């Protein structure tokens, strides 16, 4: 369904260095907003 | 700054209610301890794993549980100079 | 006052009063039973200086509801234990934008603690 | 029964001591969190904060997230709970 929620929080985590976005860990409690950063780089190319 | 803000950096929060937090009002606290953010302790602790960082805090405050930019600002204000009192 | 202030008590004696200008820091004995506070230490963390302690000696009992304040060498207070005693060999608590003070235990536990704070 | 490395931790506030400081938390095993992004003691008080204090939430996350053995997840969860009730 969603290229996003599917991720691994290590895939996740490979995602946001990649990217150079600032960020703490990855746990259930902040794997939603994660989720919508890469989600919004991704847009913004 | 408010009294809200002054009484809860004033001293160690413990297991004070969600709403305790300065910015928290009562629909943004309702929401907050829906999504198992009842405490004071559990906003704290959002706030220590995204580093203390307030650009990620108030976004999730905002997604979360519907918080305005005042409240936003007010609550990290009010974690962050709890936590470098009693961290 | 410029400084805003927080603090922890976790025991039976709160740090009550620090003089923002160094003269003195205050502790009250805020329970109903006295306190032992043999070789007790307040510890003093202004801004990035070097650490200052203070060490009671090693017998001190802060009695029931009762204050013992401690002094700078430079406020000119008298020394009249227990309620009043002068840090003969240092000559400030230390001034700046942030004062932390800490009272510890006998055992090395931070068991209170006073810090104010400037904007 | 407590380690000097359990008694130090838990007899003032972490400030900003490393993760390496927590009781439990091991030379592999403070690597391993460093790794995923928990380089102070703090942002792992966060995690078992927003789990509220749970044991067996915390535990099991700190086993399938840095591969913790038994004794430095007890070690690990006693510490921080032992923390929080003196100082949060």
């Amino acid at each position: 369904g969603d290229n996003y929620a599917d991720l691994s929080d290590t895939e996740l985590t490979t995602l946001l260095r990649r990217y150079n976005i600032p960020h703490g860990p990855v746990v259930g409690s902040t794997r939603r907003l994660y989720e919508k950063k890469i989600f919004e780089y991704e847009t913004q190319r | 700054t408010s009294q809200k803000h002054r009484d809860f950096v004033a001293e160690p929060m413990g297991e004070k209610p969600v709403g305790s937090l300065a910015g928290i009002g009562e629909v943004l606290g309702k929401k907050l301890e829906e999504r198992g953010f009842d405490k004071a302790y559990v906003v704290l602790g959002q706030f220590l794993v995204l580093k203390k960082d307030e650009d990620l805090f108030r976004e999730w405050l905002k997604d979360t549980a519907g918080a305005n930019a005042k409240q936003s600002r007010d609550a990290f204000g009010a974690l962050r100079e709890w936590a470098d009192a009693f961290l | 006052s410029s400084f805003s202030q927080h603090a922890r008590t976790s025991g039976r004696v709160a740090v009550e009063e620090v003089d923002e200008e160094g003269k003195f820091v205050r502790l009250r004995n805020k329970s109903n039973e006295d306190q032992s506070m043999g070789n007790w230490q307040i510890k003093r963390q202004n801004g990035d200086d070097p650490l200052l302690t203070y060490r009671f000696p090693p017998k001190f009992t802060l009695k029931a509801g009762q204050v013992v304040t401690i002094w700078a060498a430079g406020a000119g207070a008298t020394h009249s234990p227990p309620t009043d005693l002068v840090w003969k060999a240092q000559n400030t608590w230390g001034c700046g934008n942030s004062l932390r003070t800490a009272l510890i235990n006998s055992t090395g536990e931070e068991v209170a603690m006073r810090k104010l704070v400037r904007s």
